[PDB]
């Protein structure tokens, strides 16, 4: 089904980003192999996504990058949780 | 083979690599993304089905121009353009 | 001519693999034929007897990540 | 029967005692080994002719690095070493 541990809940993306925007990021952290944005907030300002990395040591790239469960861009705040 | 139904932005063209490689080797050249098929088109040339359009591009990346060895080089493109 | 001392038994992977990833798993050794055994468990036929021993030597007991470690053997012992 | 180009060699003066495993061992030490195989003895028998192809190039490169003259020295045989050509126009691409 899915790689244990390599992948991520994405919330609090930025409205004007697409798949390739969500991609862009995680690319920086390893190799991605899944990335989705599924939805929107009902005021359409805040979107929902899922990222899984190619391998788990791509995943522990992403979480050594993290504060707090924040993934902290140039101009953005990505809140990036384990999927399970 | 392929399967029936594949949509092309999953897509990649390879060739350069040695002649006598088996369907598993040139998957293996693609190491680590994830090949849901495989169309060998000569000796030297396959196109090959990936997971989705993400894995494409960073295969592209990783490997086209690749030096596999001094006599072999690779060529690797996406089939949209 | 299919061979057994050119095949080997490998699990241990993740569950999400097809035959191409079970492949990579065993780059560079020449790889002929694989038949999935189970949700983690194959039977992988490579070139030959020093491809197997050296695959044997290269990946049995390879920690993949914290989650999967593989197992492989030589079918003929 | 094509084999990836300039990774394989032609092996003379085995020592008549081997087997194809102790040439295998003998070049497993300068990488990894896609085929190994004793081919014939000389008349004498003192002798034995193989055929080795190493998984790359690279590998056969550092086996190069090692020779001294076509040959491969060891602490009780000595190895002629010449490079295996595949014929032209086999391959169909």
């Amino acid at each position: 089904y899915y790689l244990k541990d390599a992948g991520f809940h994405i919330r609090n993306i930025p409205k004007a980003w697409n798949d390739w925007n969500l991609f862009h990021v995680f690319q920086n952290f390893g190799k991605v192999s899944y990335c989705r944005v599924v939805g929107q907030s009902n005021d359409g300002q805040v979107q929902l996504g899922f990222v899984n990395m190619m391998s788990v040591a791509d995943a522990d790239e992403v979480r050594k990058n993290l504060n707090d469960g924040n993934l902290i861009g140039e101009n953005f705040t990505l809140k990036v949780t384990d999927h399970k | 083979s392929m399967p029936r139904g594949a949509d092309q932005e999953n897509m990649l063209k390879i060739s350069g690599y040695p002649g006598m490689l088996n369907t598993f080797g040139i998957a293996q050249l693609l190491t680590p993304y994830r090949v849901n098929g495989i169309t060998i088109t000569g000796a030297q040339s396959a196109v090959v089905a990936l997971e989705n359009k993400f894995q494409v591009y960073q295969a592209v990346q990783d490997f086209n121009g690749k030096k596999l060895d001094r006599n072999h080089k690779l060529q690797v493109s996406s089939l949209v353009v």
